[PDB]
């Protein structure tokens, strides 16, 4: 479809018959607009006290993080965890929640396309108690740019049991925004991302948001393959089989191979 | 949290 599902290595995948088919991949964002005709969203929850609908996706953010699971993974069963408001801004508490929900509804997939400066030991314990539960634990790197010799990296990017992802162009260039440090673990594509928009529309977005998803669903891939194997043998497996980038401060292992990654 |  989209650059970046080429870019991944995706169509290889697709027509082996290898689509993420009977994968949950929670994407834990604005929401995810429902509605669109494209987007087939299985259930959800909001932990968004003021927004109240999951399936409502006031900011766009989540919708179009949504449709790039979809397009690298079109037959993974997506579910919407609202954990952002309109703004694009959510607590701390209302992110946890929207982990703890998904270890608990059997989530095979997080996506956390958000990112902070600043973290929390709660915060850390969900996430590590994801990876215990079994889940592959996806995040934007972020979108801070460089600082001489400091990591960028957000949280929960940041975190050693979360896969940290950056940003690369259609030429595998890394982007300008993206976050650096040796917490980077994989680049994806994120610069210019066409995808899904609230109501039934398509456009453009640049960022680790953007990166994410596609790793995110490139997980999905690998579990259509190979049912049997665990999240710790599903992220080796994409950092283990990457197109190797430039520095490992700055790219990571590298680009990401879901072709290679799916032996 | 921010949305990235």
């Amino acid at each position: 479809v989209p650059y970046g599902v080429s870019q991944i290595k995706a169509p290889a995948l697709h027509s082996q018959g290898y689509t993420g088919s009977n994968v949950k991949v929670a994407v834990i964002d604005s929401g995810i607009d429902s509605s669109h005709p494209d987007l087939n969203v299985a259930g959800g929850a909001s932990f968004v006290p003021s927004e109240t609908n999951p399936f409502q996706d006031n900011n766009s953010h989540g919708t179009h993080v949504a449709g790039t699971v979809l397009a690298v993974a079109p037959s993974a069963s997506l579910y919407a965890v609202k954990v952002l408001g309109a703004d694009g801004s959510g607590q701390y508490s209302w992110i946890i929640n929207g982990i703890e929900w998904a270890i608990a509804n059997n989530m095979d997939v997080i996506n956390m396309s958000l990112g902070g400066p600043s973290g929390s030991a709660a915060l850390k314990a969900a996430v590590d108690k994801a990876v215990a539960s079994g889940v592959v634990v996806v995040a934007a790197a972020g979108n801070e740019g460089t600082s001489g010799s400091s990591s960028t990296v957000g949280y929960p990017g940041k975190y050693p049991s979360v896969i940290a992802v950056g940003a690369v162009d259609s030429s595998n260039q890394r982007a300008s925004f993206s976050s650096v440090g040796p917490e980077l673990d994989v680049m994806a594509p994120g610069v210019s991302i066409v995808s899904t928009l609230p109501g039934n529309k398509y456009g453009a977005k640049s960022g680790t948001a953007m990166a994410s998803p596609h790793v995110a669903g490139a997980a999905a891939l690998i579990l259509s393959k190979h049912p049997n194997w665990t999240n710790t043998q599903v992220r080796s497996s994409l950092e283990n089989t990457t197109t190797k980038l430039g520095d490992s401060f700055y790219y990571g292992k590298g680009l990401i191979n879901v072709e290679a990654a799916a032996q | 949290a921010l949305a990235l």
